[PDB]
């Protein structure tokens, strides 16, 4: 950290919304738009 | 920066204490 600067991490993981996105596609390639 | 986590005066006076990036050897129980 510089002078007074810093940087917050986000509240979710790059491993977090990896997960969100493949349930996404897994929903749709076996279920078509009822999941929704 | 340092933050402090309470559930709610209305629930407990209990409290944590987040020091932000710091490495938690160097700050001056659970730690
Ligand atoms: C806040 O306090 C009131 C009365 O003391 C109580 O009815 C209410 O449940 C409390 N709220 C919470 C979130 O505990
Ligand atoms: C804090 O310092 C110790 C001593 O060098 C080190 O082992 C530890 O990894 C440091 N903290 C982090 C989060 O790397």
């Amino acid at each position: 950290k510089f002078n007074g600067l810093t940087v917050l991490p986000p509240l979710l993981t790059d491993e977090m919304i990896a997960q969100y996105t493949s349930a996404l596609l897994a929903g749709t390639i076996t279920s078509g738009w009822t999941f929704g | 920066g340092v933050s402090v986590i309470t559930p709610g005066t209305n629930t407990s006076n209990q409290v944590a204490v987040l020091y932000q990036g710091v490495n938690c050897t160097e700050v001056p129980s659970n730690v």
